């Protein structure tokens, strides 16, 4: 098992950029990639971007692709989502997810159902 | 520097007594009349199997590393001699640029000529032998150390008289055991051509004819392959490029047969989300024949 | 440990009971190569390797001598000549877990088939397709490794299964590794049926005059039979010389 | 084939590649192949080591192999 | 020769086999000429406990 706490949600201007924080603690040899996922007021879950946790490879959601940025330090068993041009159709609670599961496919961790999960953090775009 | 290794580097193959008698064997040996290396330090590669020897009137030499890197981050196997013991340990050592934990193994035990071979697990042989560079002469090198440790090595180093590296080959060998089951003399099967003949009669001692000793033989230096123009592809167009497509229930099924499947167009394309195959590779498919294919 | 980075133990200088594992009942897989199991309490061997992973059910089948598919080609590959014991028994209680264990790995790409007793544990990002890959996955650039599927209500093929295979080293060398056979007295003098360290025949043990090193283990005629040995719990050397006989 | 006088004589010898032109390899192409090692010469003797299609060779004066 | 045993086990009647049934149960020679018949009885050999 392991435990997943995210921080640095909060209230940005459109245009901005913001890094969220999701630390990893507990079996933290066991992980094979992490995951940062939306949920919007009334909308369903969202993929937003995975990474590898060997090599660091990244796979993001249309949405986001060129505009969000996914890293991790192994050292510090942290990964970070910085959420650059950001805008109002980003308005979401984000949270980070966990696996152990091995893949030869990266693109599969936009579909794969995660092990742990963090309690999310909310992030609110304000206008112009 | 360089020398030459006259008649030096044999040693005893394995550990099998044999008396007066001519045995052909195959292994790692030092091929007579050899370049040899010559050092009055560096780092030195470890290409197969290493013979060392040192000439000391001092005892300057005291050991040897071996392994990768050497430095931290692996394994890696010190030999010491230090004049009442030996140590021997494999651990991943941090050593100095000019030298002079994890361990998974630890043993304890010019007119020196002291002559050595580090092959690989680990095998050692020595001999030791008074001298008047590289003494012109024959010596058989008897085991003296079998380390199990299983360490990959492919570079080495000496720590502190001059000494002389050469490089092991597979070489096969004819050796001459005497009475007293020592390794008296030698043959380089492939040295010169006269050396073929003595392992071809299994002699030192070839007597005045003309010996069919080996075959000669061109080697290729090319292949060709040739097949007819590809002709009749598969009508894979006519189902990617297909206008419309039918509904899961009733899902279209298109028979392709007599004809050459250009998978590469489809695997190679950036214009496919999911591509998977069970049980089959798609690059491999290029090389298969099938009598029907359904898509 | 995964396949991929199967274990390996090096037993050695210790007396192997195997009766204590083809008479045990928990195996499900007990297959001998150029050996049989009973006779193994007969024999010595110089080293014996110990090689532990686990896989699914259904590629147990892999684990033989000159066998194909992902397991032999890029994960564990024995030898054509592979003279040895594959033991296998399913794991499901300890290897699977409700929702999945995927600590199991296996490679899935190679860019060529593993040699014998080959350990490959590179994480190398594979180039499927022609565009260089620069440690960055994407389109024909897959990770090389992949998890099972290991639960507990998973088809017996895809079950887990631990896997042991037993290595033996009959080499020239001095065997340190024997059975529980126990050992006797020594007859010189006379036609004896002996055996020493595995090392069957029938002939007359004398005391030799041979100058064997203190090395040598045991001397061969140019027949390349056994002529004279060393005997393995005194460092006595013995001629042998094969009973007496002739045409009547 | 390996054309060499004893060991005991000299350490010094010949070779023939047979049937085999001197390109694919003091030579000489001879109706047996290539022969590598031995002068060619117009006094002809008393066969010593035969070679073939009328070619012998010795071991002769300063002193080489001969064909 | 007439007899029961578990599906795993059926393989160990057969011509120089090795397990519990070949060597303590039931062994067949090496030289053996004849048939083996089997076929599953969990309908009638099986009860619920
Ligand atoms: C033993 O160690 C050496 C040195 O670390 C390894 O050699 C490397 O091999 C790869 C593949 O051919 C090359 O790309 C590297 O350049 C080599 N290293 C160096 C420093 O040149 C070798 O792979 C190891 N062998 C085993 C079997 O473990
Ligand atoms: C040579 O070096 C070794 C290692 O530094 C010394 O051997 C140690 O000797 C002591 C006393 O017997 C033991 O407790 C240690 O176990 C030994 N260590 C090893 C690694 O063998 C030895 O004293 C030195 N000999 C000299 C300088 O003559
Ligand atoms: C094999 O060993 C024997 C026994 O040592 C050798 O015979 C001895 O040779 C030495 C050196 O010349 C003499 O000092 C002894 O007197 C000899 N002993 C006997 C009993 O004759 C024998 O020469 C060795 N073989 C070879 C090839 O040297
Ligand atoms: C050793 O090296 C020298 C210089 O590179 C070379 O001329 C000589 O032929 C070599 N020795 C051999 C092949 O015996
Ligand atoms: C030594 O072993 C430990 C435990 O496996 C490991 O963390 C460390 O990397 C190893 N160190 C070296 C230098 O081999
Ligand atoms: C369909 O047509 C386009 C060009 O018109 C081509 O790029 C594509 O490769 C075609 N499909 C297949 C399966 O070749
Ligand atoms: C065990 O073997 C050693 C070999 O050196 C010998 O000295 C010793 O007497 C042996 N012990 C017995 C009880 O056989
Ligand atoms: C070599 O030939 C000579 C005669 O030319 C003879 O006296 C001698 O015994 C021979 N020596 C050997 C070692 O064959
Ligand atoms: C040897 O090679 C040359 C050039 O290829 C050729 O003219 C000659 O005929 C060859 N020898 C024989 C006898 O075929
Ligand atoms: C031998 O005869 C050939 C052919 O006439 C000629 O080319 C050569 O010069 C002669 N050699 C000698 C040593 O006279």
């Amino acid at each position: 098992q392991v435990q997943l706490v995210e921080s640095g949600g909060g209230l940005m201007q459109a245009g901005g950029s913001l890094r969220l924080s999701c630390a990893v603690s507990g079996r933290t040899f066991s992980t094979a990639a992490m995951g940062w996922f939306r949920q919007a007021p009334g909308k369903e879950r969202e993929f937003v971007a995975a990474i590898r946790w060997s090599g660091g490879s990244a796979y993001y959601a249309d949405s986001v692709k060129g505009r969000f940025t996914i890293s991790r330090d192994k050292a510090k068993n942290t990964v970070y989502l910085q959420m650059n041009s950001l805008k109002y159709e980003d308005t979401a609670v984000y949270y980070c997810a966990q696996t152990h599961y091995v893949s030869y496919l990266l693109s599969d961790y936009a579909t794969w159902p995660y092990d742990y999960w963090g309690q999310g953090t909310q992030v609110t775009v304000s206008s112009k | 520097a360089y020398t030459n290794s006259f008649t030096r580097g044999v040693y005893y193959p394995d550990k099998v007594f044999r008396s007066s008698v001519l045995h052909s064997t195959q292994d790692l040996f030092l091929p007579f009349f050899s370049n040899v290396t010559w050092f009055h330090n560096p780092v030195l590669p470890f290409n197969d199997g290493v013979y060392f020897a040192s000439t000391e009137k001092s005892n300057i030499i005291r050991g040897w590393i071996f392994g990768t890197t050497l430095d931290s981050k692996t394994q890696s196997l010190l030999i010491v001699n230090n004049a009442t013991n030996v140590v021997i340990k494999v651990c991943e050592f941090q050593f100095c640029n000019d030298p002079f934990n994890n361990c998974t193994f630890e043993y304890v035990s010019f007119k020196n000529l002291r002559e050595f071979v580090f092959k690989n697990y680990f095998k050692i042989y020595s001999k030791h032998t008074p001298i008047n560079d590289l003494p012109q002469g024959f010596s058989a090198l008897e085991p003296l150390v079998d380390l199990p440790i299983g360490i990959n090595i492919t570079r080495f180093q000496t720590l502190l008289a001059a000494y002389y590296v050469g490089y092991l080959q597979p070489r096969t060998f004819l050796l001459k055991y005497n009475e007293n089951g020592t390794i008296t003399d030698a043959v380089d099967c492939a040295l010169d051509p006269l050396s073929e003949t003595k392992c071809t009669l299994k002699s030192f001692t070839v007597e005045k004819g003309i010996y069919q000793t080996s075959n000669f033989r061109v080697q290729p230096t090319e292949s060709i392959v040739r097949f007819p123009n590809i002709t009749n592809l598969c009508p894979f167009g006519e189902v990617f490029n297909a206008t419309r497509f039918a509904s899961v229930y009733a899902w279209n099924r298109k028979r392709i047969s007599n004809c050459v499947a250009d998978y590469s167009v489809l695997y190679n394309s950036a214009s496919f989300s999911t591509f998977k195959c069970y049980g089959v590779s798609p690059t491999k498919l290029n090389d298969l024949c099938f009598t029907n294919v359904y898509a | 440990a995964s396949v991929y980075a199967w274990n390996r133990k090096r037993i050695s200088n210790c007396v192997a009971d195997y009766s204590v594992l083809y008479n045990s009942a928990s195996f499900s897989t007990f297959k001998c190569y150029g050996v049989s199991p009973t006779k193994l309490n007969d024999l010595c061997f110089t080293n014996v390797y110990a090689d532990s992973f686990v896989i699914r059910g259904d590629e147990v089948r892999q684990i033989a001598p000159g066998q194909t598919g992902k397991i032999a080609d890029y994960n564990y590959k024995l030898p054509d000549d592979f003279t040895g014991c594959v033991i296998a028994w399913n794991s499901n209680n300890l290897d699977s877990k409700v929702g999945g264990n995927y600590n199991y790995l296996y490679r899935l790409f190679r860019k060529s088939n593993l040699k014998p007793f080959e350990r490959d544990i590179s994480t190398e990002i594979y180039q499927a397709g022609s565009t260089p890959c620069n440690g960055v996955e994407g389109f024909n650039c897959y990770f090389p490794l992949q998890s099972y599927g290991f639960q507990p209500t998973n088809g017996v093929g895809y079950q887990p299964y631990r896997v042991v295979v037993l290595s033996f080293e009959l080499l020239h060398a001095p065997a340190t590794v024997c059975g529980p056979k126990k050992s006797t007295n020594l007859v010189k003098n006379k036609c004896v049926n002996f055996n020493f360290n595995g090392l069957t025949g029938t002939g007359v043990l004398t005391e030799s005059n041979k100058k064997f090193l203190p090395f040598q283990q045991f001397g061969r005629d140019i027949a390349d039979t056994t002529d004279a040995v060393r005997d393995p719990q005194t460092l006595e050397i013995l001629d042998i010389t094969p009973c007496s006989f002739g045409g009547v | 084939s390996v054309i060499t006088p004893g060991t005991n004589t000299s350490n010094q010898v010949a070779v023939l590649y047979q049937d085999v032109n001197c390109t694919e390899v003091n030579v000489f192409q001879t109706r047996a192949g290539c022969l590598i090692g031995a002068e060619h010469v117009n006094n002809s003797y008393e066969c010593d080591i035969p070679i073939g299609a009328g070619i012998c060779a010795s071991y002769q004066t300063s002193q080489s192999i001969i064909a």
